[PDB]
């Protein structure tokens, strides 16, 4: 049998795209295959609870929703404090899957939403790259973005975070904008406006997006390639995007008042002026023409990206997070193995044949690369551009060398180059698979040791079933959503960090002596206190290595003038938990906690009894008594300790 | 005492029909709050009672609408719509001169 | 001192413009005038209902921009910059974008 | 269920086949009528 | 603080005025509706468009967004069909 | 600039940026240690300079070879050009792989 | 309160799942609880419970023992 050229071409494209989507979805689920399917890293538990609310209460009750189970002393309005796109997507998929009886719980939909959107991203990338050049580059870019390790790290099965869907939204908006620049039509600009609105609601990076379209338009102006198509497209996108972005509740009046959305307004005014001047330069003769010839500043989480010194030197709550440091070349290579070796070739092809849409992709690449160099968390937005460009690069080489072959209609150098390129591609596939398997898939609720000890879940379950219905527990901001999702009790601080005075209050309570801290706890009406210890299990990320950050945050706001972080070190400036430790550290409330009855438990073979694995030291105070606290519970490996705050002394005694 | 962390409101309870009932308006500040009664009198049993009450701020169906001070704006948009319609009847069906 | 050039340009504009384009320019002047009066009122009394001011104002700006884009696409001097955007398709896109904008403006005003 | 050592082998085989098929497509695209 | 009602009413009348100005300018040009011929597709299109705008007004007072979006979906589909037919006829007559 | 000077600036910028310059500035590392033995995200100045050099040289080899394909070129010089390109690319790739293996044990 | 749900399917097999709320009634606990004393002193903790065994009908094939919050890895 024989087939037409069109039939075989279509079959090849279809088969390649199907295999790429299946691989994208398949590669994402490694963690689900290992440990039981549960939402992890305790950032998405908030999103998960929110999604459940939207799935069992409706939208109108969700739009105006007041949560009294978090930040107890204050009030938290969840209906207008977060971008709602992810919850809406999950609830819509859930209702569609329930109309046709395919009944699936909300948790399974939340767990497997990110792989599905990662599968959609492949098709979107293919179409985007097809707009740039020959479809072959599109297939290559789709296949490469399928297996890229950074994107697979920030979106794994069981990780219900907003970045996953966000990337797909951003790529859709970029495709619509490229199609509007190439086509020059109002319809495509309106589609781009709607896509941009969706993107605004889904992620906090919409600001980023609205500072790349205007910059590109401005870059195009300088070059002199400005035409009516770009004017029409950008202006139509601007008006509708501004308005649609307004009505997201959390945003409010941010776009017209704030300073992150001023580049767009400036470029819009410049575009109007330029178009009118160009129109006036045609109706009048050259001699006549020559004769004629309260606002908010940068918020700060965006400013630190421009100036990478402010957040680390001034604000002790933004730099406290782990993945806020600059990225090294080793990390760059680990995330992308062969993509880095192809970025320059893609940039060269773009710079060699300048078009009206190439300039935009070049600008995207450059700016995104800088932002990836100034932060680890923004490596994500770098993976999508790279693939595209890398695809182009690789594709071009193939198309250059598969024409020199004699069989196609010295010559063997081209065959050698084809073999070399195939080797590069297969080794990139193997690298991506290994990096996905052995590094990126991991749970944060369970400590993998094969023996696993889930002390966190056990403590949360006890706290859920054996406390009064109104018991209030206070912990660090890290374990904020996790308690409410699993322990299901009223908490004091949370992982939002929108009121630094409250977190400073809790830090003061955790970093002072028992008298002052008991006063604080009585004032805030707290009942149980949950502190992670991890001294027996050897857990590096315990609630004692964060004590220094507690002190720094607490001794900052107008009441911790007596905290004086330089009072918890040794005379020479060390931080030891042994006898040589500071006499105020060994009497801190945090030290009385998570060391009660820990003085006489053997934890090693050739080591003294009162030994701490994580600090490799010997407790300074072996025996002490808690005057204001009872031990309510302690897990099996002493990983989580819950203490019940005591009452006032009945006979009115001191009880220091 | 109507208290959040420190008393926002503090009133007397008028004796009426065997019950101590007071009628008052909740403050502007939202959050969770606590009704509190404290009766410490010399020689009398100290009694203390606190009930917890959450105060929703507002709903989007309860904002004030049809403000007179915004009669201009409410008008303007509608005129625009009307304008568009007339355009869509004249721009299409017009005979050139 | 700069009135003769204005007289010349105004005279010329009329000759090189058809009926539909003159009609459209009249509509565009109406939009601009309504927006200017609204903004002047806002500068006179202030903004207590800020969202209503934004809604009513950007309705004017959006209708102005859609009118300008329709005018650009219709004018046959640019027939070489679109290549497939026929006048009827241009009017269709105008109606679609206008419906979206008016819906969002209504959903934003008080 | 499905052991990992199976999922990894499946992903490796699928990816290698995918890239080889994409390379083939480039040959087919260069030689058009 | 809020302005007196007299000022707001004055500005509302002033905002109504530009429409009158537009109409005067249009009759100065001489624009006519002579090409309209009462063809069924054109009449259906204009009726559906007017109904869509009236629905847009009604949504502001009573209907919520889901109901209004549903009604708009239906009316916009109808107006789209009528408009496709009418624009095809117009393109034929133009050439 | 004629779209070539800008490309040269972008190449220089890319090399320098992939050298972890921001890392060096924000967190001052000593020039040569004593490759971090167990810390993936760890950047000495010398190792980073060397690696970013490898990346840029690989891109240069690709463009240098890709250009070689142009017609009406003398064969004696084109053979040498092709040799340089193949050498640069293969060395860059194999080196970078070896470096990452040495820095992060257990690789693959 | 134990809820027993028995779903029958003519294609293959029948799957039974039961939710169990269970409570230790007598002699409620007063004072502090200490993991240390519980471990390093076998006397203390007499009235408490640690484990209990269920008997299944010898044809059970897919047992899972899930909680309301996730899997539980403590069973034999
Ligand atoms: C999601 O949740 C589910 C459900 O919770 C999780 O599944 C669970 O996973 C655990 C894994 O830890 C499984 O555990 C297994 O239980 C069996 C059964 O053991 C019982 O019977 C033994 C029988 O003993 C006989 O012989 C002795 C004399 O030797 C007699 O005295 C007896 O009377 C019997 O005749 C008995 O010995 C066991 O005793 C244990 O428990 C008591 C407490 O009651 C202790 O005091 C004892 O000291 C002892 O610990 C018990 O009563 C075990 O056989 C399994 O052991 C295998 O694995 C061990 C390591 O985990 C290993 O040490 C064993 O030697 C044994 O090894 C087998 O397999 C290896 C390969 O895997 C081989 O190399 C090896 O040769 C041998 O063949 C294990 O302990 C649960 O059954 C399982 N639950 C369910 C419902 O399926 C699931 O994991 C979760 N998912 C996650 C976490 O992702
Ligand atoms: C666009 C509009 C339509 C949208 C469609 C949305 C598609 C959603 C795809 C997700 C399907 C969920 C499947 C699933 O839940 O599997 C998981 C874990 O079990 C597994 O091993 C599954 C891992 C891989 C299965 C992936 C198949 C998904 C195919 C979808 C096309 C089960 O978790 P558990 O909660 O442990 O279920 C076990 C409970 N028993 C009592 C039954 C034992
Ligand atoms: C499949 C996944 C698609 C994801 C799309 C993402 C959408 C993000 C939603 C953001 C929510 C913003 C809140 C909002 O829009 O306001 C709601 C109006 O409530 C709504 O109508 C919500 C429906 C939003 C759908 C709008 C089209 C979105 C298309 C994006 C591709 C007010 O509803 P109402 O209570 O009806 O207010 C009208 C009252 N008036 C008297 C003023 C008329
Ligand atoms: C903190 C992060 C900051 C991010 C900064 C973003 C950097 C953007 C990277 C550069 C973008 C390249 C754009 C580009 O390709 O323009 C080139 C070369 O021509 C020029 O571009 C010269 C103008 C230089 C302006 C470059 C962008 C500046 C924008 C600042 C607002 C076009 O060359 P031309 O010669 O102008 O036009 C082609 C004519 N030929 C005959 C030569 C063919
Ligand atoms: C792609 C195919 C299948 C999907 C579909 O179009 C064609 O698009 C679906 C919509 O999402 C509709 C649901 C929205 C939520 C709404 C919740 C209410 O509660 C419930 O009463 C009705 C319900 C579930 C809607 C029913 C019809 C659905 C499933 C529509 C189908 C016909
Ligand atoms: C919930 C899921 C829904 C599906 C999806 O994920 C999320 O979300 C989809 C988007 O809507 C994408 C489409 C946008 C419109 C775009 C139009 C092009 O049509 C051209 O057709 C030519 C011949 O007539 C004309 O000449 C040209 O002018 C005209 O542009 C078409 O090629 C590509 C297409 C359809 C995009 C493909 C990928 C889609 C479907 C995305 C999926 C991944
Ligand atoms: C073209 C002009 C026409 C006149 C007007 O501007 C645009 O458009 C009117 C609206 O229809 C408004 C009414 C809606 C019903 C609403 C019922 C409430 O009950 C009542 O309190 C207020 C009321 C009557 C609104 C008052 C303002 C009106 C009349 C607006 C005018 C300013
Ligand atoms: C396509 C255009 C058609 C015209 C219009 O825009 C869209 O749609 C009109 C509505 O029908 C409004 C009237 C509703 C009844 C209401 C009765 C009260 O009694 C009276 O006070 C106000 C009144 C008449 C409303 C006034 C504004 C109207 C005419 C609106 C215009 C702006
Ligand atoms: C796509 C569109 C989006 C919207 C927009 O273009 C692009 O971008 C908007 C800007 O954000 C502009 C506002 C800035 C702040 C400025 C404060 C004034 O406050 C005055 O308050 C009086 C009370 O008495 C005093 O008398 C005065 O002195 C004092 O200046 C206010 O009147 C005007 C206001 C709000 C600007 C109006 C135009 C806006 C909305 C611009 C639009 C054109
Ligand atoms: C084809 C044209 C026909 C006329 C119109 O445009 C499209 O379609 C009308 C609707 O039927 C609207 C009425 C619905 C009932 C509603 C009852 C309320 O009670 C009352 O307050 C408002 C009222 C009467 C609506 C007013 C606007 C109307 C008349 C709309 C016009 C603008
Ligand atoms: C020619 C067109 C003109 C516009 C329209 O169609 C015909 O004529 C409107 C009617 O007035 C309808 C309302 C009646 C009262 C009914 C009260 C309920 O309470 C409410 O739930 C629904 C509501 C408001 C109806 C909704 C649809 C309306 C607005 C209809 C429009 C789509
Ligand atoms: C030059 C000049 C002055 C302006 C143009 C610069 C350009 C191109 C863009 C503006 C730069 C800027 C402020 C932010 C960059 C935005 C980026 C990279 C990512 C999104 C920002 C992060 C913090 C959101 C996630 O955080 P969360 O979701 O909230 O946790
Ligand atoms: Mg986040």
């Amino acid at each position: 049998l024989r087939l037409s050229y069109e039939k075989q071409d279509t079959l090849l494209k279809l088969l390649i795209l199907s295999m790429a989507a299946v691989l994208s979805f398949s590669t994402r689920l490694f963690a689900v295959l290992r440990f039981e399917s549960v939402i992890h890293e305790f950032d998405p538990y908030f999103n998960y609870r929110t999604t459940r609310f939207l799935a069992e209460e409706g939208f109108y009750k969700f739009h105006n929703w007041f949560d009294d189970r978090a930040w107890y002393p204050l009030g938290r309005i969840i209906g207008g404090t977060i971008y709602p796109g992810l919850m809406i997507t999950s609830a819509a998929i859930y209702h569609v899957l329930h109309f046709f009886h395919i009944t699936i719980d909300i948790r399974n939909v939340c767990v497997f939403l990110a792989p599905l959107f990662s599968s959609f991203t492949t098709i979107v990338t293919y179409h985007l790259t097809k707009e740039l050049k020959d479809a072959g580059a599109g297939l290559l870019a789709a296949a490469m973005i399928a297996v890229v390790p950074g994107y697979i790290s920030r979106s794994v099965a069981g990780s219900y975070d907003n970045e996953g869907i966000a990337i797909f939204c951003m790529l859709l908006t970029y495709y619509m904008w490229i199609k509007a620049v190439k086509t020059g039509s109002i319809c495509w600009a309106a589609k781009c406006a709607l896509a941009y609105f969706y993107m605004v609601s889904s992620w906090g990076g919409y600001v980023f997006l609205i500072n790349l379209i205007p910059l590109h338009v401005l870059v195009l102006m300088l070059t002199g390639r400005f035409s009516h198509r770009i004017y029409v497209a950008y202006c139509t996108v601007y008006c509708l995007g501004t308005i649609l972005s307004m009505q997201i509740s959390f945003v409010g009046f941010q776009p017209v008042l704030s300073s992150e959305h001023m580049a767009a307004f400036g470029v819009f005014g410049l575009c109007q002026i330029h178009a009118f001047v160009d129109y006036l330069r045609s109706k009048l003769n050259p001699q006549q023409f020559e004769v004629l010839f309260k606002i908010s500043p940068w918020t700060g989480r965006f400013y630190s990206l421009l100036d990478p010194s402010y957040a680390k030197n001034n604000i002790p709550i933004i730099a406290s997070v782990s993945e806020h440091q600059p990225t090294t070349w080793s990390s760059y290579y680990f995330d992308l193995q062969l993509l880095v070796f192809m970025f320059p070739v893609g940039l060269y092809y773009c710079f060699s044949n300048l078009s009206d849409a190439r300039i935009f992709i070049i600008m995207y690449g450059v700016t995104s690369m800088y932002f990836s160099a100034v932060m680890v968390r923004l490596m994500l937005v770098l993976a999508p551009v790279m693939c595209i460009l890398s695809g182009i690069g690789v594709s071009q080489v193939l198309s250059t060398y598969m024409k020199n072959l004699d069989i196609s209609r010295k010559n063997e150098v081209a065959s050698g180059m084809i073999l070399v390129m195939a080797f590069f591609l297969i080794t990139y596939t193997f690298h991506s698979t290994w990096v996905t398997s052995e590094a990126y898939s991991s749970p944060s609720i369970v400590l993998s040791a094969r023996i696993i000890f889930d002390d966190f879940r056990e403590a949360y379950y006890w706290l859920r079933h054996n406390t009064p219905e109104d018991a209030k527990v206070m912990s660090w901001w890290d374990y904020g959503y996790q308690i409410t999702a699993m322990a299901n009790r009223t908490i004091l601080v949370d992982n939002n960090t929108w009121n630094n005075t409250h977190i400073s209050r809790v830090g003061q309570a955790m970093a002072s002596t028992e008298e002052k801290a008991y006063e604080i706890m009585r004032e805030l009406d707290v009942s149980y206190v949950l502190v992670i210890f991890g001294g027996l299990t050897g857990y590096s990320s315990d609630d004692i290595n964060k004590f220094l950050w507690m002190v720094r945050i607490g001794g900052s706001t107008d009441t911790g003038k007596h905290i004086k972080e330089n009072d918890y070190y040794t005379p020479t400036g060390e931080f030891r938990v042994d006898r040589e430790g500071s006499p105020v550290l060994l009497n801190c409330l945090m030290y009385k906690m998570c060391y009660y009855r820990f003085g006489q438990v053997y934890t090693e073979a050739k080591r003294p009894p009162g030994f701490d694995r994580v600090r490799n030291a010997e407790i300074g105070n072996k025996d002490f008594e808690l005057d204001v606290l009872e031990e309510a519970y302690t897990t099996e490996h002493w990983l989580v300790r819950i203490y019940k705050v005591k009452d006032l002394d009945n006979r009115g005694l001191s009880r220091t | 005492e109507f208290v959040r962390i420190d008393p926002f409101v503090r009133t007397f309870l008028k004796k009426k029909g065997g019950k101590y009932s007071v009628q008052f308006k909740l403050p502007d500040v939202y959050g969770v709050f606590q009704f509190k009664v404290d009766y410490n009198r010399l020689g009398y049993t100290h009694l203390y009672s606190s009930t917890q009450v959450s105060v929703r701020p507002l709903q989007h169906t309860q904002y004030e609408r049809f403000i007179p001070s915004a009669y201009p704006y409410y008008a303007s948009a509608f005129s625009m719509m009307l304008g568009l319609f007339i355009f869509s009847i004249v721009f299409l069906h017009m005979k050139e001169k | 001192s700069v009135v003769s050039v204005i007289s010349r340009f105004l005279e010329e504009y009329l000759s090189s413009t058809p009926q539909r384009l003159k009609l459209l320019d009249a509509y565009l002047l109406y939009i601009l005038l309504t927006g200017a009066l609204q903004f002047g009122y806002c500068l006179l009394v202030g903004t207590f209902p800020f969202n209503s001011f934004l809604s009513g104002f950007i309705s004017c700006v959006g209708s102005f921009i859609l009118a300008v884009c329709l005018r650009i696409q219709i004018n046959p001097q640019n027939k070489a910059d679109f290549q497939g955007i026929s006048p009827e398709r241009a009017f269709a896109d105008f109606l679609f974008a206008s419906t979206i904008l008016h819906l969002v403006v209504m959903n934003f005003v008080g | 269920m499905i052991t990992d050592v199976q999922l990894a082998i499946f992903a490796n085989m699928l990816g290698v086949s995918l890239f080889l098929l994409v390379v083939l497509y480039h040959y087919v695209a260069v030689n058009n009528p | 603080k809020r302005p007196p009602t007299v000022v707001s009413n004055t500005f509302t009348a002033l905002i109504l005025s530009p429409l009158l100005l537009l109409f005067a300018l249009w009759i100065r040009i001489g624009a006519n509706v002579s090409n309209f011929t009462f063809a069924p597709s054109t009449i259906i299109f204009h009726l559906g468009h007017a109904a869509m705008l009236g629905l847009m007004y009604v949504y502001w007072t009573q209907l919520n967004m889901f109901q209004t979006l549903k009604y708009l979906a239906i009316l916009g589909s109808v107006t789209f069909l009528a408009g496709n037919r009418m624009l095809a006829q117009q393109a034929v007559k133009r050439t | 600039p004629s779209a070539m000077t800008v490309y040269a600036l972008v190449v220089v910028s890319y090399f320098l940026i992939t050298g972890g310059i921001i890392y060096d500035v924000i967190v001052e590392p000593p020039s040569v240690g004593s490759f971090l033995a167990y810390r993936v995200n760890g950047q000495y100045i010398m190792e980073g300079l060397a690696s970013s050099f490898l990346f840029t040289m690989g891109g240069l080899g690709f463009i240098i070879l890709d250009r070689s394909n142009a017609p009406n070129i003398p064969k004696l010089n084109r053979f040498l050009l092709l040799f340089i390109g193949f050498v640069c690319v293969l060395l860059s790739f194999f080196m970078a792989r070896v470096f990452m293996r040495m820095k992060l044990p257990g690789y693959l | 309160s134990m809820t027993r749900v028995i779903e029958v399917s003519h294609w293959g097999n029948i799957a039974v799942e039961e939710n169990v709320d269970l409570k230790h009634t007598g002699a409620v606990l007063k004072g502090p609880f200490s993991r240390y004393d519980y471990q390093r002193q076998p006397d203390s903790g007499i009235s408490s419970i640690r484990s209990f065994k269920t008997i299944l009908p010898a044809a059970a094939q897919d047992v899972y023992y899930r909680d309301e919050i996730g899997n539980v890895s403590t069973s034999h």
